């Protein structure tokens, strides 16, 4: 019940990942209003590039 | 920022943490938990209790800076916080943005 | 004259032959600094003789802030050694010294308004903007900077002897313009 409410939350999770992966496939869309668009994409990028450098420090 | 896990709060957390995961008490997840909720209280406690100002001087031994991170270590090194004299042979310094 | 040119920087070119990862020189090596980001190359400054060198990912090593021919050599071997310390197979092929300043003072105040205007297809002069004079020296290359007070930069040498000639080329025209 519990395990069928875990394997319930497991569907979910996939579905949720399929939800974050189409986001992220419009935000590819997106990159492959328009120049408020790059920017904020420009910013995503180096909001990345910044964890990935506080990541490689520690 | 995970800066001030390598300090005495920090690691004395760490040591009872380990502690308790070695008596299998807790889990290792449970103690990751617990160190992003210590990152946040002493980087909010930090930001908003302390405002005191402290100056230091003395001689540069070594320097480093990668991943916007410098890394210092000084030598005869006097910290003035103002009711008194800080003296100190030897002092590393980690910085991050 | 009895005015001698000081070497004040050089600034020489090295090959150690051998690409470089450059994370590694940056988190194992002493006093260094690497920003990729911001710029791309290893900054590492040693002590005797005081000198920063920038290193690249490719193996060609630039050393700027020697006085002398032998104090960058030197500069640059320990340079070398200490990235030959840090396990790579680093080599020393192809120095060169590319670059040459030095400073002097010829002890009286120069007309520099007088000095533009007769030597315009030599000079440049610009108070508001940089308050010195630029002069090309053609023979030998040679990029001087005159200055009201008397002091006098020379830059862009390849030897000692070119910093040496432009003075004494450039010393009697001076003399000429003098403020008295």
């Amino acid at each position: 019940v519990r395990a069928q409410l875990k394997f319930f939350e497991q569907l979910d999770q996939i579905e949720k990942q399929r939800k974050d992966e189409q986001e992220r496939e419009i935000l590819m869309r997106a990159a492959k209003l328009r120049l408020k668009q790059k920017a904020k994409e420009m910013q995503q990028q180096e909001l990345a590039q910044m964890r990935q450098r506080d990541a490689n420090l520690t | 920022y995970q800066l001030y896990r390598n300090t005495t709060l920090g690691n004395s957390l760490q040591e009872s943490l380990d502690e308790l995961i070695q008596s299998q008490q807790i889990t290792p997840q449970l103690a990751l938990q617990v160190l992003l909720q210590f990152d946040k209280a002493i980087n909010a406690a930090l930001a908003q209790r302390v405002r005191n100002r402290v100056n230091f001087r003395g001689s540069l031994n070594t320097y480093r800076f990668c991943d916007n991170v410098w890394t210092f270590v000084l030598n005869d090194v006097e910290f003035r916080e103002v009711t008194e004299l800080i003296k100190v042979d030897k002092v590393k310094i980690v910085a991050c943005d | 004259s009895g005015i001698v040119p000081q070497l004040q920087n050089i600034v020489s070119t090295v090959n150690l032959g051998c690409k470089l990862d450059l994370k590694t020189i940056a988190l194992r090596a002493r006093n260094a600094e690497y920003n990729p980001k911001r710029f791309a190359a290893v900054i590492m400054r040693i002590r005797e003789p005081r000198t920063t060198a920038l290193i690249f990912s490719s193996g060609k090593m630039v050393c700027t802030g020697a006085k002398s021919e032998e104090q960058s050599r030197l500069a640059a071997r320990k340079y070398a050694r200490v990235v030959q310390k840090l396990g790579f197979p680093a080599k020393f092929l192809d120095f060169k010294i590319q670059n040459m300043v030095g400073s002097c003072d010829v002890k009286f105040p120069i007309r520099l308004e007088g000095l533009v205007l007769t030597h315009q297809q030599f000079s440049s002069y610009e108070p508001e903007l940089f308050p010195g004079l630029i002069y090309r020296m053609i023979k030998p290359r040679i990029v001087l900077l005159i200055f009201v007070s008397g002091k006098v930069v020379l830059t862009g040498a390849k030897v000692r002897a070119e910093i040496y000639e432009a003075f004494e080329n450039i010393y009697p025209i001076l003399k000429g313009f003098r403020k008295t």
